[PDB]
RNA sequence: AACUGU
RNA sequence: UUUCUCCCAGUACGAAAGGACAAGAGAAAUAGAGCCACC
């Protein structure tokens, strides 16, 4: 966390249960719901959710990891969640 | 009293036809209320005030019973 | 942001609200778990020496984006039975009250002007 | 699906004495249809109000969530908010006093609108 | 060449890549929804999808009073008085629920911010919602309304008379004596206008943005 | 069409309306004076006749009829 | 009583 | 972290009157840890 000096902060903290909205493969940018502790441009540690509900999510994901070297199927540059409205899509009308 | 009493006969008659053409609403209430509207208001009015009442009814007539559905 | 004191305007045709009165209105209670009252939040208003429930329909506190910020605090009186005290509302009323959690159809069924 | 025509037919079955339906153009940011209903007595009001919701829940609307009933506490005015239509069920005497039909037929020209008055907030001293 | 304010990045340590990605989304969205050129003081009518209503859209008309935000998150506020109630709505340019944007009257006002119009007389802020679009000249600058608004009694939301606000669209003379201005001028901070540490130049950035925006087209 | 059928049917629709008192509801029964009808009162009187016989009567000449037999003739020649 | 960061 | 509503369901149960569980969903509230796209 951001340190505030004598008044504080500068303590390791973890935020749990943050969903991923989109991933940019070209720049390796992951879009994550909510806020993350620390200042902008601050390194963070990311690991799979440890909540009991999401005990085994790696079964439907690249189990060891994603290997671009294998290139089994080239992924899209920008990965979007189904609910997410991509830019250039038609204006949303609440019908 | 009216600028033209002829409009009233045409105005009132269409309201009754619309009531028979008005399905979703309760026909019984529409008939009684509409007849009240003429009886309550048209008995005594001034030319300027009457013009507003008849003008709104004319638009009421000409706009699918003024949106009554 | 309706809160302690907060001079308000009674947008209703209720006899107590309609009649002018000398005393500025000091709202007493906000019917919410939180202490701040916003649009659609029930509140208790003292009018003509009497206490009547009121529903907020406008506020001067800065609001969320894409919404109109009202220049006056507007309220509508609601009876104990749940029917509105007044049969008419004059100020434009936001239509978000319909989706807002609670019973707002009656008040909306009394609001002529919608923005 | 649950639509305007189905409910009004159901309203006829439960014998609503007064039914009024007002459509609203898209420009107005409110419900497509506003409906006003009447019933002889509070017991009749409760029965008809429950019937429409029970039919609504059975009649598909799985995508839509369950609709809570508003105004059941009041013995003279009950209102149910459905997805595309709002039905306000009251007594005949209660109906005429409120004049909901005038509100929507005359959006801003209803007579009782003028009857509203204002107030003051001056400094006492 | 009118470069919209949102494209201009603010000074900071934020990654330039974020702006490039944000601009791409902004440029791509602009194709879906046309964002007309407008300035504060212009009356606009904006069509937006209504979430509370079901399958219904609405148009709101008001004078543009303030522009804020940058990038995809940029928003604009337009003010109007409806049924005697002053209303200001902050519209996000790239929100998918804005169906269409129409500049009913493209014009500018004396000040870049018109929040003082709340303290001005209602007529200066009253605009007909149904007013039809007025003609505009493409090969001209937007008309600048130089009418000076009259204020309400001295108690205001903000002390516009102060040099910090420096509002040029207020009839201070009518409502304020010269002595009151001197009291307000006690906060002049004349050194501020002469300080070069508060100056940030985006002319080069603005010029560069123009080609990038046009290239995307 | 039967003129007598229209005469008694026109009288019948006039009889149906309740507000007017059929003290003398003759085939020549007048409206403004015999029935004491206001400007609006004659309106609905014509309307009841209009409903029975397929309407399409305009007031330009209806307010001039002033009696059931005259409308009977107007109905007879228009059918 | 109002007034204001009390 | 806690509360409320909904759902399950007017179902189970019960002669009726009346009326649940658990599981699931949505709202909030407070506490804790944070965050500045917007206001």
């Amino acid at each position: 966390t951001i340190g505030k000096g004598f008044q504080m902060g500068n303590q390791n903290r973890t935020v749990y249960g943050l969903k991923v909205w989109r991933v940019n493969t070209k720049h390796n940018i992951i879009y994550v719901n909510g806020s993350v502790p620390g200042h902008k441009n601050c390194l963070v540690k990311i690991k799979d959710s440890t909540l009991p509900a999401y005990k085994d999510s790696c079964k439907n994901l690249p189990f060891p990891t994603y290997f671009p070297d294998g290139d089994e199927e080239e992924l899209p540059e920008d990965l979007f969640d189904e609910s997410v409205w991509q830019p250039s899509e038609p204006s949303i009308t609440f019908a | 009293a009216p600028w033209s009493r002829e409009a009233v006969l045409c105005l009132y008659r269409a309201l009754l036809r619309q009531g028979r053409e008005l399905r979703y609403t309760d026909r019984d209430f529409y008939f009684a209320s509409i007849r009240r509207e003429f009886r309550k208001n048209q008995k005594l009015e001034n030319l300027e005030a009457r013009e507003k009442q008849l003008e709104k009814g004319l638009v009421f007539l000409h706009s699918k019973l003024g949106g009554l559905i | 942001a309706v809160q302690k004191m907060t001079r308000v305007r009674v947008v209703d045709n209720s006899a107590l609200g309609s009649t002018p009165y000398h005393r500025p209105p000091r709202c007493i209670h906000v019917y919410n778990k939180s202490g701040v009252g916003k649009v659609g939040d029930q509140i208790l208003l003292a009018i003509r020496g009497q206490k009547k429930k009121a529903l907020i329909v406008g506020h001067r506190m800065p609001g969320s984006r894409m919404t109109p910020k009202f220049d006056s605090n507007n309220v509508v009186l609601i009876e104990d039975n749940g029917n509105p005290v007044g049969t008419r509302i004059k100020i434009p009323i936001p239509t978000s009250l319909r989706r807002r959690e609670g019973e707002y159809s009656k008040v909306l069924a009394i609001a002529q002007n919608f923005v | 699906k649950f639509d305007i025509d189905m409910l009004v037919s159901l309203l006829r079955q439960e014998n609503a004495r007064d039914i009024c339906v007002i459509q609203v153009p898209p420009e107005m940011r409110y419900t497509d249809y506003f409906v006003i209903g009447s019933g002889t007595s509070t017991r009749h009001l409760h029965a008809m109000v429950h019937y429409l919701v029970k039919m609504y829940k059975h009649l598909k609307c799985r995508s839509d969530p369950y609709v809570k009933i508003e105004g059941k506490d009041a013995d003279d005015w009950l209102c149910v908010d459905f997805g595309s239509m709002v039905i306000h069920l009251m007594l005949p005497e209660t109906r005429e006093t409120y004049e909901l039909e005038k509100l929507w037929t005359l959006r801003s020209f209803d007579d009782q609108l003028a009857q509203i008055a204002a107030e003051t907030l001056p400094e006492d001293f | 060449r009118f470069l919209s304010p949102e494209f201009i990045p603010p000074r900071g340590r934020t990654n330039p890549l974020k702006f490039k990605i944000e601009r791409k989304d902004m440029l791509d969205r602009r194709k879906v929804l046309p964002i007309p050129e407008f300035y504060v003081g212009s009356i606009l009518r904006v069509t937006t999808a209504d979430p509370y209503a079901s399958g219904k859209t609405s148009q709101f008309l008001g004078i543009c009073i303030k522009r804020s935000g940058n990038g995809l998150g940029a928003t604009f506020t337009l003010r109007n008085t409806i049924e005697g109630q002053g209303v200001e709505i902050c519209f996000e340019l790239y929100n998918p629920r804005i169906q269409e944007i129409q500049v009913v009257k493209l014009e500018k006002r004396l000040d870049d911010n018109l929040l003082y119009l709340r303290d001005a007389l209602p007529e200066y802020s009253t605009f007909d919602v149904n007013m039809k679009p007025v003609p505009q000249e493409a090969c001209q600058e937007v008309p600048v309304n130089k009418l000076k608004v009259k204020m309400k009694p001295k108690p205001w939301s903000k002390r516009w008379e102060r040099p910090n606000f420096n509002i040029k669209g207020i009839r201070f003379d009518l409502a304020l004596t010269e002595e009151q201005m001197k009291e307000a001028q006690k906060w002049n901070k004349p050194w501020i206008e002469f300080d070069m540490m508060r100056e940030y130049d985006t002319s080069k950035i603005e010029a560069a943005l123009w080609e990038e925006i046009e290239a995307s087209k | 069409l039967t003129l007598d059928g229209i005469k008694d049917r026109v009288l019948y629709v006039l009889k149906l309306y309740d507000k007017i008192d059929p003290e003398k509801l003759s085939v020549n029964s007048h409206f403004m004076k015999d029935l004491g009808l206001d400007s609006l009162d004659q309106v609905e009187i014509i309307m009841a006749m209009e409903d029975e016989f397929g309407f399409e009567i305009p007031d330009i000449d209806a307010e001039k009829l002033m009696c059931p037999q005259e409308i009977v003739d107007y109905i007879a020649d228009k059918k």
